[PDB]
């Protein structure tokens, strides 16, 4: 039941296509 | 966090754009 | 560990795995 | 430059941890 | 609990390897 | 749909082939 | 948005994200 | 030709939406 | 509810970055 | 079926799909 | 198996290394 | 050599099943 972990993989991928050359910071917990 | 905001409900490309730089 | 030029999508998924909990920042200045 | 470092060159698990938080 | 969305990513990937040059149409809902 | 047919149960490469062109 | 030549697997996952609900068609005529 | 268009050239979020349904 | 199957995709990916040139054997069930 | 040079990450995910239950072995001797 | 050991709980890069060759 | 076979050459679904268990 490690859902959240599998989901993080898809987010960064998405963040990568969306931000492009602007880049981003990935920080799971606040 | 974004994990809680997008791994529970589906964010859109527009929602994901807030997290960029 | 892998010995190869990691690029775009692969590069990001790899940062994701290593940093795990810590998180990471991605800024393609080239 | 991580791109120049890890995509234009070789990157060990360690040269990759530098870009973590 | 956005399972279905994560699953769609893996399907198209699979559809891509399987169909090859024949291609395909992805339509979630009928 | 295929979402309902393959995201609930595991389709095979042969089952996935029906959805091609 | 990303500025780079998107190919094969990457190209498909990208169409998947943009179109989302609408869906898409993939036909590699080249 | 999406391949010639998005893989053999550059593709903005818009030249990519054309291939949607 | 084909979770396990989606998870296997991410494992082999991870196994691939971790093992590198050493390679590995993937065997789901014992 | 796909007709293209399958490399690294793509090569592994592809072995994963074909072999499925059987499993597979990955050893990059080149 | 590894499926049971890593798909229920999150394995680490160090845990995953046991499964190599 | 699967790399030489499937990445340095073309690989059909069959030349790929050989590397299964
Ligand atoms: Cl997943
Ligand atoms: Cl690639
Ligand atoms: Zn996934
Ligand atoms: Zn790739």
């Amino acid at each position: 039941f490690v859902n959240q972990h599998l989901c993080x993989s898809h987010l960064v991928e998405a963040l990568y296509l969306v931000c492009g050359e602007r880049g981003f910071f990935y920080t799971p917990k606040t | 966090g974004i994990v809680e905001q997008c791994c529970t409900s589906i964010c859109s490309l527009y929602q994901l754009e807030n997290y960029c730089n």
